Parts: C-alpha cells; sequence; structure tokens
C-alpha cells in the first residue's frame, strides 16, 4: 500500500542523507592534475608525429 | 602481393562482403507493418484468421511477405523505441466498434473511445510517421448492429444528431478522429469495417499497401 | 579436433594418386590446407596449399605442375591429386589446416598423416646443432639463424617453433612472437633476438624430449631447417 | 556553292531571337545542374541521373549550335570542308544525346508504373551507368565516325541540298532513329496513363476507401499531356522538312521556313527542363527547401 | 497516516539538497580557465568501412585496441580489423531489434541484446572455428538498454522497466538486482576498476550502484528530459550524462554536484551518445544533427566537428591507449577517425 511503500522510501532517503561527501575543489583539482599526469601520451591532445606511423595504409 | 598473412586475410573481407550483400537483399523483399495502435481489442482474432517483448508475425499472400510487429506487452514508454519502427509501410490501427452501444467505459467514468481518439491523435501527428498512411480496422460489426437498437448514443455524446439506424449513426464518429489529421495531403486513413464472420478481412490491407507502394514510386521518379 | 586420412601403400613413379583428409565433427569451410612432407633425415617442407573459397593455390620451389589441391566441402572431398609422379617420393605426409586473423594462432592444430613408398632466391635457415644424442634430465636450448630480415613492415615476423613428440603427430610451440600454442604444457618456451631464434625447455619429462623445427618465411615456399632429432 | 539564302531585314531578327533563346537555355540548364549536382540523396536515384544528363547535354548543345549558327549566317564564313564537318558533328551529337535522355527517362517511368514491387532493384546505379555510357558512346560514334568517311564528294550524293555536304543515305538514317525514339516516348507516356486509369477504376469499383474525382489519373493526365503537346509542337515540322529535303524540290522560301523552324528546335531545349525538373513534386520540394 | 509520511518525505528531501548546497565552493570554469585551449583540431577520416545494410545502433572497442565489433538493425554482428579493412567474421543474430553489444576484456566472448528483454552471449575463441551462443540470460520483461562486462564471469545489464541486474555466466539466475529510478533506464556505464557503476533513466535521475553491497550509493538529479548516454571518466571517479534536451553535464561522485554544462544555441536537438578519450581531455558527443562534436571537458567551447555522416550519429568509442576514434551513425557506414 501507500503507507507500506512509504517506509521503504523514507528508509532509502535517510540512509542516503548520511553518506560522506567532500568539497568540490579537491575533486575538481584531481581531474586537472590527472590530465597533467597523462598529458604526454595523448595523441589527440598533443599531435604525435609520424615516427611510429599507426594506421598508415 | 603482401606478406603471407595479408594475402590470406584479404580474402576474409571478400567472403564477408559476399555474405553481407547476399543476405541484405533477401530482407528487402518484405513489407513491414506496425501496429502501434490497440491490437488486443479484436486484432488478435484477426491474426488467428490469416492462418514479454516485441511479437514478430510472418505471413504471405500475392507474392508479398508481411512482417507484423505486434507490440503488445512492452509496457514501457512509447516514445523511446518508436523511432526503431520508422520506415514501415503501414500502421494497422484497430477499433472494436462495440463501446458506444455497450457503454463499457471503465476508464474512471470515461468512455474508451475518448482514449482511442487520444491515441489516434498521438499517432497521426507523430513526426516519424508523417509519410506513413494509417490503415484502420473496425471489428465486431454484428454485435454492434444487433445491440445498437436499445443503446442511446446521444447520452454518451450530445454532439450527435441523427436516428438509430446502424448505417448512418456510425458514420458521424469517423470524422471525430479523421478530422484530427493535420496533414491530409499524404497521411490518408482507410477503413474496412471488418466482421468476425468475415472471410476476406486481410485482402483490403493488401490493396491498401499497393496504393501506398505505387504512389511512393511516383515520389521517386517524379510523375507527381 | 580429428583427421581421417586416406592414402598410403607402395606405388610406382608416373602413377597418379589422390591423398585425402576429412575433418568430420569440425568446421573447416574457412581453413587453409597446408600440406607437409617428411624427410627421414631432414626437416619437413610445405608442398601444397589452398585458401578459403578455393580462390588461391600455391606451390613449393620445385613442384609447379606436379601437385593439385581439390577442395569441395559439401561432400567432404578434400584431397591432393598427383601428376607426373617420380621415383624419389618415398616419404610420409601431414595435412595441416589453418586460417589467418588478427591475433589468431596459425598452425595451432595438426593432422595425423600417412606414409607412402615409391619404388626406386629461396630462404634457407641454419640449425645451430643437428643429430644431437638424447639424454634425459638435461634442459634443452636450441638456436637458429635467418638468412634475411625477419621483421616485415607489418610487424608480424614469422617465428614457427614446431615440436614433434616421439610418435605420430607434431605440435606447435611458437607461432609469431614467443607465444605459446594450444594443447601444450607451459614448460616450453621460445624467444628471438634479431636473426637469432631460441627454443628453451627447462623442465623435462617422458614427453618433453622430442624433435624441434623452425620456420621464418616471408614468401610462399615453407621449409624447415636441418633435422634436430634428439633420438638420433 | 552558296546556300546562304538570307535577307538582313529578317537576319537581324533571327539572330537576336536565337541569341535570346540560347541565353534562356544556358541559364535554365545551369540552374538545373546547380540544383541537382549537390551530391546529396537526390543524386542517388538514376532518374535524376538521366535528368542531369539531359540538362548538361542541352546546355552544351544549345550554346555550341547557336555559336555555329551565328558564325555561319551573320559573318558568312564559308570555311573549309574539314572544319565544317567537325563543327556540324556537335549539334547532331547533342541532339541524339538529348533524345536518348528523354528515352531513358520514359523507360524509367514505364518500369515504375508497370511493375512497382521490383522497381527498387530493377533500376540501380550499375545498370543505369552502363546504359548511360552505352547511349553516349553510340551517340558520339554516329556523330563523328560517319562524317569522317561519308562525304558528298565521295560518291552517290546530291549533297542533301539544304544541308551543305551531307549524303542522302546519312540524312535518312538519323531521321528514322529520332522518329523511333520519339514514338517509344509517346507509347510509354500513353501506357502510363492507361495503367493509372485502370488502377483508379479498380480502386473505385471494389469499394476500398481512399479531389472529388480520381485524383491520381486526373493529375497524371494534366502532367503528361503537356509533355506530348510540347514535344510534338517543337519537332513536328522539322522532321517533315528534312523528308521534303530528300524529295529534292528547291524553293526560295523553304530555306527561310527552315531558318524559322530552327526556333522550335531551340525552344524544345529551352522548355524541356522547366517541364521535367520542376513538375516533379520531389524536385519542387527539394528546390523549395534548398 | 499518509500525511506524516509525506511530510517526513519532503523533510528528508530538503535535508539532502541543503547539504549539497553548502558543499559547493566555486564553478569549474573559474578553476579550469587561464590555460591554453586546444584550439581548432579536426582530422580527416583515415579509414572508412562498409558492408552494413541499415542503421547501426551499438559498437564496442577491444582490449587489443585494434579489433572492433558492430551491430545494426539487420541481424548481423560484424567483427572489424581496423588497421587493414577486412571483416574478421560475422555472427547472425535472432532478433533484428538490438541496442546493446559488448566485447569482453579477454576477447573470448561478445554480448548482444535488444527489445526482447534477453541478453545473449557468444563465444569467439572456439576450438571448432565458429562462434556459438554460450549463454542466454532471460530475467527481464522489457528491453535492454546497455551491457558492460565486469569480468570474464560477471556482467551487469540495464533493463528497460526500472532496474539493473548483476548476473552470473554459469547460472542464468541473477546474482544481484538493483531497483529504483521509478522509470525506464537507458544508459549503463561501468567503472574501469570493476567495482562500481551508474545508470541514466528517463526520469532525469542517475544513481550509483554498489556491485557487492547492492544498494544505491548516491542519487543525482538534473536535466529536464530523458538521459540517453553516460560514461565514466578514465580516472573512474566522475561521469558525463547526455540528455534529450540538447545539453550534456558533468558529475563527480564525491562532489555529488554539477560541474560543467555543455550546450549550444545553434543546436536544439538532443544527444544520442557520449564518449571520452585518453587522460579524460576530449569529451566526444554524437548528436542527431548529422554532426559529432568534440569539446574539451575543462572548457565547454567547441574544438572540432567530425562532419561527414549522412544521418544521426549513434555510436562512439576510443582506443585503450588513446590513438584512434571510431564512430557510427544511422547511415550504414562506420568511420574510424585518427
Ligand atoms: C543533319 C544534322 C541534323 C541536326 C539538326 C540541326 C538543325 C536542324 C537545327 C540545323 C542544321 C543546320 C543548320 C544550318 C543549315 C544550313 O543548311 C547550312 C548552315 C547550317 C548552320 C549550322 C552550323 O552548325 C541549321 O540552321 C539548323
Ligand atoms: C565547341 C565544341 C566542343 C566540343 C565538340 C565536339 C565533341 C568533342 N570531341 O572531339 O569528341 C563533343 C561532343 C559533346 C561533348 S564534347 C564536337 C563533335 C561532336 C561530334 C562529332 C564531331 C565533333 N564538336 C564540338 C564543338
Amino acid at each position: 500500500a501507500s503507507i507500506a511503500q512509504a517506509r521503504k522510501l523514507v528508509e532509502q532517503l535517510k540512509m542516503e542523507a548520511n553518506i560522506d561527501r567532500i568539497k568540490v575543489s579537491k575533486a575538481a583539482a584531481d581531474l586537472m592534475a590527472y590530465c597533467e599526469a597523462h598529458a604526454k601520451e595523448d595523441p589527440l591532445l598533443t599531435p604525435v608525429p609520424a615516427s611510429e606511423n599507426p594506421f598508415r595504409e | 602481393t603482401v606478406s603471407a598473412e595479408d594475402k590470406a586475410a584479404a580474402e576474409r573481407s571478400k567472403m564477408i562482403d559476399k555474405n553481407l550483400r547476399e543476405d541484405g537483399e533477401k530482407a528487402a523483399r518484405e513489407v513491414k507493418l506496425l501496429l502501434l495502435g490497440a491490437g488486443e481489442s479484436g486484432k488478435n482474432t484477426i491474426v488467428k484468421q490469416m492462418k514479454t517483448g516485441i511479437v514478430e508475425t510472418h505471413f504471405t499472400f500475392k507474392d508479398l511477405h508481411f512482417k507484423m510487429f505486434d507490440v503488445g506487452a512492452q509496457r514501457s514508454e512509447r516514445k523511446k523505441w518508436i523511432h526503431c519502427f520508422e520506415g514501415v509501410t503501414a500502421i494497422i490501427f484497430c477499433v472494436a466498434l462495440s463501446a458506444y452501444d455497450l457503454v463499457l467505459a471503465e476508464d474512471e467514468e470515461m468512455n474508451r473511445m475518448h482514449a482511442s481518439m487520444k491515441l489516434f491523435d498521438s499517432i497521426c501527428n507523430n513526426k516519424w510517421f508523417t509519410d506513413t498512411s494509417i490503415i484502420l480496422f473496425l471489428n465486431k460489426k454484428d454485435l454492434f448492429e444487433e445491440k445498437i437498437t436499445h443503446s442511446p448514443l446521444t447520452i454518451c455524446f450530445p454532439e450527435y444528431t441523427g436516428a438509430n439506424k446502424y448505417d448512418e449513426a456510425a458514420s458521424y464518429i469517423q470524422s471525430k478522429f479523421e478530422d484530427l489529421n493535420k496533414r491530409k495531403d499524404t497521411k490518408e486513413i482507410y477503413t474496412h469495417f471488418t466482421c468476425s464472420t468475415d472471410t476476406k478481412n486481410v485482402q483490403f490491407v493488401f490493396d491498401a499497401v499497393t496504393d501506398v507502394i505505387i504512389k511512393n514510386n511516383l515520389k521517386d521518379c517524379g510523375l507527381f | 579436433v580429428q583427421l581421417v586420412e586416406s592414402g598410403g601403400g607402395l606405388v610406382q613413379p608416373g602413377g597418379s594418386r589422390k591423398l585425402s583428409c576429412s575433418a568430420s565433427g569440425f568446421a573447416f569451410s574457412s581453413f587453409g590446407m597446408h600440406w607437409v612432407r617428411q624427410a627421414p633425415e631432414k626437416g619437413l617442407e610445405w608442398v601444397a596449399y589452398i585458401s578459403s573459397g578455393s580462390g588461391t593455390i600455391y606451390y613449393a620451389d620445385t613442384v609447379k605442375g606436379r601437385f593439385t589441391i581439390s577442395r569441395d566441402d559439401p561432400k567432404n572431398t578434400l584431397f591432393l591429386q598427383m601428376t607426373s609422379l617420380r621415383s624419389e617420393d618415398t616419404a610420409m605426409y601431414y595435412c595441416v589446416r589453418s586460417i589467418y586473423y588478427y591475433g589468431s594462432s596459425p598452425f595451432d592444430f595438426w593432422g595425423q598423416g600417412t606414409t607412402l613408398t615409391v619404388s626406386s632466391s629461396d630462404i634457407v635457415m641454419t640449425q645451430a646443432t643437428s643429430s644431437v644424442p638424447v639424454t634425459p634430465g638435461e634442459s634443452v636450448s636450441i638456436s637458429c639463424r635467418s638468412s634475411k630480415s625477419l621483421l616485415h613492415s607489418n610487424g608480424n615476423t614469422y617465428l614457427y617453433w614446431f615440436l614433434q613428440r616421439p610418435g605420430q603427430s607434431p605440435q606447435l610451440l611458437i607461432y609469431r612472437m614467443s607465444n605459446l600454442a594450444s594443447g601444450v604444457p607451459d614448460r616450453f618456451s621460445g624467444s628471438g633476438s634479431g636473426t637469432a631464434f631460441t627454443l628453451t625447455i627447462s623442465r623435462l619429462e617422458a614427453e618433453d624430449v622430442g624433435v624441434y623445427y623452425c620456420m621464418q618465411h616471408l614468401e610462399y615456399p615453407l621449409t624447415f631447417g636441418a633435422g634436430t632429432k634428439l633420438e638420433l | 556553292e552558296c546556300f546562304m539564302v538570307l535577307n538582313p531585314s529578317q537576319q537581324l531578327a533571327i539572330a537576336v531571337l536565337s541569341l535570346t533563346l540560347g541565353t534562356f537555355t544556358v541559364l535554365e540548364n545551369l540552374l538545373v545542374l546547380c540544383v541537382i549536382l549537390h551530391s546529396r540523396s537526390l543524386r542517388c536515384r538514376p532518374s535524376y541521373h538521366f535528368i542531369g544528363s539531359l540538362a548538361v547535354a542541352d546546355l552544351l548543345g544549345s550554346v555550341i549550335f547557336v555559336y555555329s549558327f551565328i558564325d555561319f549566317h551573320v559573318f558568312h564564313r564559308k570555311d573549309s570542308r574539314n572544319v565544317f564537318l567537325f563543327k556540324l558533328g556537335g549539334v547532331t551529337a547533342s541532339f541524339t544525346a538529348s533524345v536518348g535522355s528523354l528515352f531513358l527517362t520514359a523507360i524509367d517511368r514505364y518500369i515504375s508504373i508497370h511493375r512497382p514491387l521490383a522497381y527498387k532493384r530493377i533500376v540501380t546505379r550499375p545498370k543505369a551507368v552502363v546504359a548511360f555510357c552505352l547511349m553516349w558512346t553510340i551517340a558520339i560514334v554516329i556523330a563523328v565516325l560517319p562524317l569522317l568517311g561519308w562525304n558528298c564528294e565521295k560518291l552517290q550524293s546530291v549533297c542533301s541540298d539544304i544541308f551543305p555536304h551531307i549524303d542522302e543515305t546519312y540524312l535518312m538514317f538519323w531521321i528514322g532513329v529520332t522518329s523511333v525514339l520519339l514514338l517509344f516516348i509517346v507509347y510509354a507516356y500513353m501506357y502510363i496513363l492507361w495503367k493509372a486509369h485502370s488502377h483508379a477504376v479498380r480502386m473505385i469499383q471494389r469499394g476500398t476507401q481512399k479531389p472529388d474525382q480520381a485524383r491520381m489519373d486526373i493529375r497524371l493526365a494534366k502532367t503528361l499531356v503537356l509533355i506530348l503537346v510540347v514535344l510534338i509542337i517543337c519537332w513536328g515540322p522539322l522532321l517533315a522538312i528534312m523528308v521534303y529535303d530528300v524529295f529534292g524540290k528547291m524553293n526560295k522560301l523553304i530555306k527561310t521556313v527552315f531558318a524559322f523552324c530552327s526556333m522550335l528546335c531551340l525552344l524544345n531545349s529551352t522548355v524541356n527542363p522547366i517541364i521535367y525538373a520542376l513538375r516533379s513534386k520531389d524536385l519542387r520540394h527539394a528546390f523549395r527547401s534548398m | 497516516e499518509l500525511d506524516q509520511l509525506r511530510q517526513e518525505a519532503e523533510q528528508l528531501k530538503n535535508q539532502i539538497r541543503d547539504a549539497r548546497k553548502a558543499c559547493a565552493d566555486a564553478t569549474l570554469s573559474q578553476i579550469t580557465n587561464n590555460i591554453d585551449p586546444v584550439g581548432r583540431i579536426q582530422m580527416r577520416t583515415r579509414r572508412t568501412l562498409r558492408g552494413h545494410l541499415a542503421k547501426i545502433y551499438a559498437m564496442h572497442w577491444g582490449t587489443d585496441s585494434r579489433l572492433l565489433v558492430s551491430a545494426s538493425q539487420d541481424g548481423k554482428l560484424i567483427i572489424w580489423d581496423s588497421y587493414t579493412t577486412n571483416k574478421v567474421h560475422a555472427i547472425p543474430l535472432r532478433s533484428s531489434w538490438v541496442m546493446t553489444c559488448a566485447y569482453a576484456p579477454s576477447g573470448n566472448y561478445v554480448a548482444c541484446g535488444g527489445l526482447d528483454n534477453i541478453c545473449s552471449i557468444y563465444n569467439l575463441k572456439t576450438r571448432e572455428g565458429n562462434v556459438r551462443v554460450s549463454r542466454e540470460l532471460a530475467g527481464h520483461t522489457g528491453y535492454l538498454s546497455c551491457c558492460r562486462f565486469l569480468d570474464d564471469n560477471q556482467i551487469v545489464t540495464s533493463s528497460g522497466d526500472t532496474t539493473c541486474a548483476l548476473w552470473d555466466i554459469e547460472t542464468g539466475q541473477q546474482t544481484t538486482t538493483f531497483t529504483g529510478h521509478t522509470g525506464d533506464v537507458m544508459s549503463l556505464s561501468l567503472a574501469p576498476d570493476t567495482r562500481l557503476f551508474v545508470s541514466g533513466a528517463c526520469d532525469a535521475s542517475a544513481k550509483l550502484w554498489d556491485v557487492r553491497e547492492g544498494m544505491c550509493r548516491q542519487t543525482f538529479t538534473g536535466h529536464e528530459s530523458d538521459i540517453n548516454a553516460i560514461c565514466f571518466f578514465p580516472n573512474g571517479n566522475a561521469f558525463a550524462t547526455g540528455s534529450d534536451d540538447a545539453t550534456c553535464r558533468l558529475f563527480d561522485l564525491r562532489a555529488d554536484q554539477e560541474l560543467m554544462t555543455y550546450s549550444h544555441d545553434n543546436i536544439i536537438c538532443g544527444i544520442t551518445s557520449v564518449s571520452f578519450s585518453k587522460s579524460g581531455r576530449l569529451l566526444l558527443a554524437g548528436y542527431d544533427d548529422f554532426n559529432c562534436n568534440v569539446w574539451d571537458a575543462l572548457k565547454a567551447d567547441r574544438a572540432g566537428v567530425l562532419a561527414g555522416h549522412d544521418n544521426r550519429v549513434s555510436c562512439l568509442g576510443v582506443t585503450d591507449d588513446g590513438m584512434a576514434v571510431a564512430t557510427g551513425s544511422w547511415d550504414s557506414f562506420l568511420k574510424i577517425w585518427n
């Protein structure tokens, strides 16, 4: 019933409300730092010369 | 003239191309008929007359193979998977024609034909089927004509103004949904007035698709 | 998974004969049909070929106009027909089917073969050792050399390291680059450096001791090197 | 000899009207080529392939023919036999290509009307391009090869009278081919209407549902009577004077009436793309959208 | 009795958004700025494929970073060799209507599934030289949305009703069932570490699902329409959601908030697919405006259009190392940019 299904909903919301969270600045900076770490091996980002020549013919 | 690996790996493309081009023209000889409209009303019986998920039915006559896409038990959003059926030749819509006389309703004090109208307006103005001509079937003719005598039609809808004859009362409600069409140039609506004792209830639609076929060719060559 | 081979016996030169192989209970409609001949004192050499669809047939260095492959899978008619048979053809034959993909394992499975007695710019590799006496309990390390550049522009070098247990049929060890094959224990290993190729066996058993052979062929003719039979 | 039967009073009028009609032809043909050659989905079907073939053939033929005609009459350049025969080949090649394009369009529509189930595979790009190239090769061959060998000075020729240096046998060959292709076009456009009317009658008789009359047959008649009327009114007298040319009777007026009948030959190419590439609902919608 | 239940419902709902509101510090644009943009960067098609007869719906890369798989309206699943354009082999399906195809990390198996609410799994590396149906999971009443292998033995599927299911290959019985979203589910992306996954729904909701625990870890609400595509960051702690309202958005798991919104006034039509590349630098999106945009994740500005498709772009993909970029649209061609 509506009352029976309301218990499940309120339980889900109250178990969701207590989950841990961190600031956006630290999470955003991780992706920016992640890009710098793997920046070198990015053929699409920095055009790699034709020394290795993939997909040639 | 490459190495031993490539001289034998460029023959794999040859066989796969020959299989693909051979099996791509075998499925181009079949017509595809959608049934986005209600089918559980009376069209099941019609399916049994010719001979959960998408229900594919295969039949044939007059050297044409028809693929009926009975979408009955999907029970999901009708907008997400509707573009997958774009390009079908025709859409078979079905009405039981035994509701105003019976006053079956049960849609929270609402007659079923208001819902049927709503469905017809939703499907006839759809963007994916602007070039597809709906084909409408009406079933349960005998029951309707036998119990129309005592049934007051004006009570359900006061807009009607006519007698109780079976061969004039039913014609009024056809425009109710037919006039809802916003594009009368190409999206024609057909009717057959099927019966459960009727023996030739599929030949009609066959003729219909021919009218859709030949005209379609005139769109390509340019005679129109 | 299995081969049914028909052919054998004693014949005379000039008499045409057909040697057939069938792969019942096994899909073979898209398999190349390498045919291999046994030298009692030397290595195996490839003698006939046909590809998928019967659209390509090859031949060895000195066999043009002598052999012919006929393949027809509807009736399981897959055989070799002999033309202009000569006396010096007393040998045994293997039939190996293999097809080529990316990442595939060419020559992954081998047939049984059959013997046959007859009344009486090619790339050549060098075997480091030959006719080595057999001794149990000793790890095996065998080297080989190539006449020309192994590395094709596609980057797929030909490094065949076939092994033959004492018995009826051989098995593959390395096919392209130091990669193990199917149906073989992990004790075996292979490696290469430039024109130097190496086969290694560390653990020994009643089945680890056998004969070994190598191929590196960018062209159509395929032929082993000198026989390195330990039993000899 | 001298076949320039001309008076400047009408010479100026003929020159200016021929120039105006040629400008009209090149303008409309350029517009048709621009609308078709977008390399979009329109290019896919062979019908627009044939339509563009007709458009480009008329575009080149009209300008070449008008340039040659103005150079011949208002400048009186007699030139030599070699250059003259080469110049006259282009007009014949262009006209034969145009008739072939009309024949191919008529055949395409005949196939569409006759059997509609298999039309999507019967007419396909490979067969279309094969027939296209075959027709072009036949046209160019009949245009250039016979003129190299067949000469009035050679043997058994009266020089075709009105034409300067044409054999009597060569003149009769072209007329028959053109008449046969025109007759086939007429037959196809008549059978299309016959089948459409039969289908409409079958639809009405059996009682199936779906402009009070038969919209299909009436619309097709309205579309396909104008084409026949235009074709007849454009190539009626020209195919008759050349027959009278074979007869051999020479008059002062007949040269003038032939010069006047050139109007119809140029007007046919003036008007054909207007009735072909614009009457189509698909083509008209494509032009309106883009 | 229902009044207090509803009251506590909006109280709990308001509690969560208040916590989210105080968590935000600054916009992503102000911290991702002050650096040089990639600029105008587009490339021609180095390869171009063929063979399909109808519109393609899904296609997946491989672990070897060369081999490919593709699925279309017709019952064909084709295996592609990207370097040399030759078709490795083709697999006939049982149902034409398919939306899901996937390639196993080991390369032994492939997964397919469409409108029949079933998930078929075929075996590639077969000793008998064929491709045979290894498994056929049937535990849904609807239509599959996305399939992503978790391992050689665990597969997570998204049903079309409301749910997701984590399966076992040997036994068709579901190992775990995730319920919620109060509506249909369209997209399902799986983390690189094979421990978490997300899902996009037709109710503008995105929920984190715990693979082992089996309960909703987090719930994300955004966009005013359906969600059609989602894909994890290569780091594995973020994702991007494409919606039918012609706007993409960026979400971070620990942040639990919106970061970046990608939209253009020129386009009004929605996104069909989204994908990433190496280092998470180029967010590629395939729309239904016949084009396929490529925008920086840090800066939403345009950086290149891979025009050249005659219909709506349906699929995407990138190599494991980040070398080439495949595509695919409702025209039967399947291009491989590089
Ligand atoms: C025999 C080839 C048939 C092509 C029909 C072309 C047409 C009938 C329109 C035609 C042909 C020739 C002329 C002039 C005819 C005069 O007898 C001599 C000078 C010609 C000038 C054309 C130069 O290209 C013409 O006005 C129309
Ligand atoms: C100004 C001009 C340009 C091209 C041509 C051609 C041929 C070209 N050629 O030499 O084959 C062409 C026809 C159509 C397109 S190009 C003929 C010609 C045609 C048939 C027989 C003899 C000559 N007169 C021409 C006059």
